[PDB]
């Protein structure tokens, strides 16, 4: 490979499919826009002004946000399979370990894409126009008020690394190509792409962070707390799922079924 | 064939 080309193909690709960059979300973020500011979001009152001002459905606002959630979540498996797709080799694997790699990618995807939009107080909705309190999500009625916390723990420290976009592009690319899920029938082929991947994710961060030498290192290590995000999330969807007399959308359930 | 609609999305 030309692991620079790579870099770059990756980023082009991530750019087509991704209409909320982290470049986008943290220019509205730290207010350096472009305005004017998102409407924020903060309690009940103003999560309704906001449907408002501006844009089955619960009346009760931790199922309005848990099914927010969900639609929001359904996008980003497209967005992510249509990038997957873009891979160099993907579209060459056998056709259930394409399906087997985005069913237990997608997690870790959707929540290393979500510290993007996300500050230490709160987190960017329906893209970008809003902003919705951390503190408020925390404030949500059991057993949803621990929903989005683990998310944001686990932003503020991935955030710390300061990547971008294109270092960004090439880890999510290393994660679909993991080796390592359960059922894969052809490991070598993926292992083969994820080891070129990961040649032109440590070029990217060597030469894009000259100050953190060890960059590299540190972002592989993020993998534990984010499976760990992951496993809080799977048991919260387990009590959801007998406390909530509560409807799952059928790309998700299907993701979930046999996880 | 147990993920009707990822394998929808995927071809
Ligand atoms: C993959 C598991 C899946 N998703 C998540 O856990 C999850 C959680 C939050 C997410 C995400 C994923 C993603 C992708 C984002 C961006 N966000 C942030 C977000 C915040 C607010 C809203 C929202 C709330 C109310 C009204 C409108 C909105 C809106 O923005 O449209 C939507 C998304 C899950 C599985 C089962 C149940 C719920 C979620």
């Amino acid at each position: 490979a030309d692991l620079r080309a790579l870099a770059k193909h990756l980023y082009d690709s991530y750019i087509k499919s991704f209409p909320l960059t982290k470049a986008k979300a943290r220019a509205i973020l730290t207010g350096k826009t472009t305005d004017k500011s998102p409407f924020v979001i903060y309690d009940m009152n103003s999560l309704m002004m906001g449907e408002d001002k501006i844009k089955e459905q619960s009346k009760e606002v931790a199922i309005r946000i848990f099914q927010g959630c969900q639609f929001r979540s359904v996008e980003a498996v497209q967005e992510i399979t249509e990038y997957a797709k873009s891979i160099p080799g993907f579209v060459n694997l056998d056709l259930n370990d394409q399906v087997t790699l985005l069913k237990y990618g997608v997690h870790e995807i959707i929540y290393t894409m979500l510290a993007s939009l996300m500050n230490k107080d709160g987190v960017l909705i329906s893209e970008g126009q809003g902003f919705m309190t951390r503190e408020f999500l925390k404030s949500l009625r059991k057993p949803f008020g621990d929903f989005m916390e683990p998310k944001f723990e686990f932003a503020v420290k991935f955030n710390a690394l300061e990547l971008d976009d294109s270092d960004l592009a090439i880890f999510i690319a290393v994660i679909i190509l993991s080796g390592d899920r359960p059922g894969l029938l052809n490991v070598k082929p993926i292992e083969d792409i994820q080891d070129n991947l990961l040649q032109a994710l440590e070029l990217q961060l060597k030469l894009n962070h000259p100050e953190s030498s060890q960059l590299f290192a540190k972002l592989l290590q993020k993998m534990t707390d984010l499976r760990q995000i992951v496993t809080e999330h799977v048991q919260l969807l387990q009590v959801i799922k007998k406390t909530e007399t509560m409807s799952l959308h059928p790309l998700l359930q299907e993701i979930y079924k046999d996880l | 064939e147990r993920h009707k609609i990822l394998h929808r999305l995927l071809q």
